[PDB]
């Protein structure tokens, strides 16, 4: 089988480096070019550049020349995109591709901001169908994964430092709070989940 | 540098219209032309390649034509599940040089939102603030006015609206109005109103709560 | 005497040599895969024609192996549908997909097909020298990669797949390739089937019969090519279930007189032709309708 697998997603700070890598499994590399797409938050799709892994023969946009650096290595089918001197400029996502066949990205988030765990604020109304929420305040960086266990997940605005979202859900007052519902607040980068019941 | 030049950038359709996505090369690229789609979330996929050709498992709807510099894309009748944005990309030369993307909207009824207003949680008063969160789920057409009251006052200062992705199902905007002050200036004010404006009504839907409860 | 002026035009049909494995079973080279020996495919020339009937089925080896919640009866010989999709992939996703490589991007669609699929690592094995065959299909243009290499399971003990290699009908546009197919295979190996024409071997100036022949009866130049199939080099013997390695040695000719409807087939290489205008000369390799 073939699979394709890029690197985690990585937070930096400007002015500093980072190597994305890009590994093909069940499949060689060296007959087929491979290339890096950049996509900014909310933007179109950049062509970065791409390399022959037969000749180690790379080429690129004239406007990443000497930010982008794009390898690869036939022995380990892995393709490597090396980025200098960070800046928010480079806060996007990455593919890698396999030719015609696209990665699902890398997120690279630069800033001098540091990893910050999320609190957790219980949305109910004050004293047929109901709304319930939880508002995520003071967290960093971007991504935080809220389930229920109707539901509407409202995109994080940069709130003069950290990260502000919403999620909210709509259920029929019958089931609440006759059974209990709760929002559970996910965020890999602190490693923290977060449990709030709401009464 | 060949510049490929997408058009629109944004188009509106409902759910069984023709899709018409013009774009032009400033240079010949031959027949080395791709098109893309990219569904909110996931990563681009292959639709047509070398301008004509509609790659395996793609549906006979979507369609590409065109040679030199003018290269089309049409969608025969866009369903639901065609919302994405979609792009042409030159191969001919490098660099392979994207166009600028074309976002489609879902065109539909009207719907009236559903709003929700929501108190300063306690647990957060605590932490020394309060946020004040109003939110306006379901509602078609995007455009949306929200004017927030404190004790029949206007309030601008401290207001943050976000907006979701047209939804996968019912193709319907839905928002959070978040008024975000101290825990001193709510504690200060007893009424807080959350007003909206759409087309669909003249008088705006109103949903308010008092502090004194 | 005259010497010998069918040499280069005969030498295609030297099939020990241009193909050097098995035509009906082709496994003529071993290969391990994570400390596991394995026989594959390893002729030279594709084989025109060929496919697998699975017995007691209605399942076509072209669908993919049974995978997830599906029995190994329900599936075929093909590579499952996995993403990046690998296989089936036709000639012009492959063409694309090679682009920007010169050499693979300008390959005969056979060629590609087998260099496409030998591509794929097996288990991701890099150690091993392993290659999966495929199947070319010319009417879809479809390179289908072939996750099950076995071509025959005939045992009556217990005839699990219990299946056959065989020029079906049904596979007339099918083509058999192993990880080997040559570059210049249509220089090099037989295709097309040669009319007013009857394989012999040439002796004193002039090309003599065949001198030992088994006669079958075939109502046309199809039915023929399919006996010869049946007879041709093999690298496992039927109903089975090393010495198992033909290297292309067979019953891999025949001579098909199309008024007597008479299939004469041999296991000797043709050196000349005899020019007798009842006579279609046909090969286990050759394409079992196309005719020059």
């Amino acid at each position: 089988e073939v699979q394709l697998q890029q690197s985690g997603a990585e937070l930096l700070r400007p002015g500093a480096s980072v190597k994305l890598s890009c590994i093909v499994s069940g499949f060689k590399i060296k007959d087929t070019s491979m290339h890096w797409v950049k996509q900014r938050p909310e933007q179109g799709l950049e062509w970065i550049g791409r390399i022959d892994p037969a000749n180690d023969n790379s080429e690129y946009d004239p406007k990443f020349q000497g930010k982008a650096t794009i390898t690869a290595d036939t022995s380990s089918n892995t393709a490597y995109l090396q980025l200098s001197s960070l800046t928010s400029e480079d806060t996007a996502v990455y593919y890698c591709t396999l030719s015609h066949f696209w990665g699902q990205g890398t997120t690279l988030t630069v800033s001098s901001a540091k990893t910050t765990p999320p609190s957790v604020y219980p949305l109910a109304p004050g004293c047929s169908s109901v709304t319930l929420g939880c508002l995520v305040k003071g967290y960093f960086p971007e991504s935080v994964t809220v389930t229920w266990n109707s539901v509407h997940t409202f995109p994080a605005l940069l709130q003069s430092g950290l990260y502000t979202m919403s999620s909210s859900v709509t259920v029929p007052s019958s089931t609440w709070p006759s059974q209990t519902v709760t929002c559970s607040v996910a965020h890999p980068a602190s490693s923290t989940t977060v449990d709030k019941k709401l009464e | 540098s060949i510049v490929m030049t997408q058009t629109p950038k944004f188009l509106p359709v409902s759910a069984g219209d023709r899709v018409t996505i013009i774009c032009k090369a400033s240079q010949s690229v031959s027949n080395d032309v791709v098109w893309y789609q990219q569904k909110p979330g996931q990563s681009p996929k292959l639709l047509i390649y070398y301008a004509s050709i509609r790659y395996t498992g793609v549906p006979d709807r979507f369609t590409g034509s065109g040679y030199g510099t003018d290269f089309t894309f049409t969608i025969s009748t866009v369903q639901v599940e065609d919302l994405a944005v979609y792009f042409c990309q030159q191969g001919f030369s490098s660099p392979r040089t994207f166009g600028g993307g074309t976002k489609l909207e879902i065109n539909r009824a009207d719907a009236a939102p559903t709003v929700s207003i929501f108190p300063p949680s306690s647990e957060q008063l605590t932490s020394g603030g309060a946020s004040v969160v109003c939110f306006l789920n379901n509602f078609y057409p995007k455009d949306i006015n929200v004017k927030w009251k404190i004790d029949g006052s206007e309030r601008q200062n401290g207001v943050l609206n976000s907006w979701t992705d047209q939804d996968s199902k019912d193709s319907t905007y839905s928002m959070s109005s978040t008024l975000t002050l101290t825990k001193d200036e709510y504690e200060r004010h007893n009424s807080y109103t959350c007003e909206a404006t759409h087309k669909t009504s003249t008088s705006p839907i109103v949903k308010s709560f008092n502090r004194n409860e | 005497y005259m010497g010998n002026p069918w040499t280069e035009y005969m030498a295609k049909y030297d099939i020990e040599e241009v193909h050097g494995s098995g035509i009906r079973v082709d496994l003529g080279e071993d290969a391990e895969v994570a400390g596991t020996q394995y026989r594959l495919p390893s002729g030279k020339c594709p084989v025109f024609g060929k496919g697998i009937i699975i017995e007691n089925s209605n399942t076509t080896f072209l669908t993919p192996v049974a995978t997830g919640n599906q029995y190994l009866k329900d599936g075929g010989f093909a590579f499952p549908p996995t993403e990046p999709l690998m296989s089936p992939m036709t000639l012009d996703e492959m063409r694309h997909f090679y682009k920007d490589n010169k050499y693979v991007k300008n390959l005969d669609e056979l060629t590609l097909c087998s260099r496409h699929a030998g591509n794929m690592i097996p288990d991701n094995d890099k150690n091993s020298n392993y290659k999966y065959p495929a199947v070319y299909d010319d009417k879809d243009k479809k390179c289908h990669i072939l996750y099950i290499a076995a071509q025959e399971n005939n045992g009556p003990r217990y005839c699990m797949f219990c299946f056959r290699p065989a020029k079906d009908i049904s596979f007339q546009n099918y083509t058999y390739l192993s990880k080997n197919v040559v570059d210049n295979w249509e220089k090099v190996c037989p295709r097309k089937n040669l009319q007013n024409a009857k394989f012999g071997l040439w002796v004193d100036g002039n090309c003599e019969d065949i001198p030992h022949v088994n006669e079958f009866p075939a109502i046309d130049l199809f039915e023929c090519n399919k006996l010869v199939f049946e007879l041709s080099a093999s690298d496992q013997p039927k109903q089975y279930e090393d010495r198992y390695k033909s290297h292309g040695k067979g019953y891999n000719w025949g001579n098909y007189n199309t008024e007597t409807q008479k299939c004469e087939i041999f296991n000797v290489k043709p050196t000349c032709l005899i020019n007798n205008s009842s006579y279609i000369a046909t090969t286990a390799l050759s394409h079992p309708i196309e005719v020059e």
